């Protein structure tokens, strides 16, 4: 866990 | 691949219509994970799944970490240009 994606 | 300039408008209602992944701290550039139907970067085209973000508005992404990024990207409004290169 860490990487992630973040909707913008 | 060439760098490409890529400007599209927001509405201060409308999300940018992209996900993210990447940054700083895992060593990869600012990357566009999805591109998000009838939202707005789907309905001008031109940015890809893939495409790094080396710049939004001129505020340089290369070096920023993935928190940074967010913040960045999300504080645009109106006009937002794109600079994006295919990695």
């Amino acid at each position: 866990t860490q990487n992630i994606c973040t909707r913008i | 691949g060439p760098i490409r300039k890529v400007l599209l408008l927001k509405e201060d209602h409308e999300g940018l219509g992209i996900s993210i992944t990447g940054g700083k701290e895992h060593g990869v550039p600012i990357l566009i994970s999805e591109i998000h139907p009838g939202q707005p970067a789907d309905r001008c085209g031109g940015l890809h799944v893939g495409d790094a973000i080396l710049a939004v508005n001129g505020v340089n992404l290369r070096d920023t970490k993935h928190k940074e990024a967010v913040t960045i990207l999300s504080q645009q409004r109106g006009e937002i240009e794109f600079e994006v290169v295919y990695v």
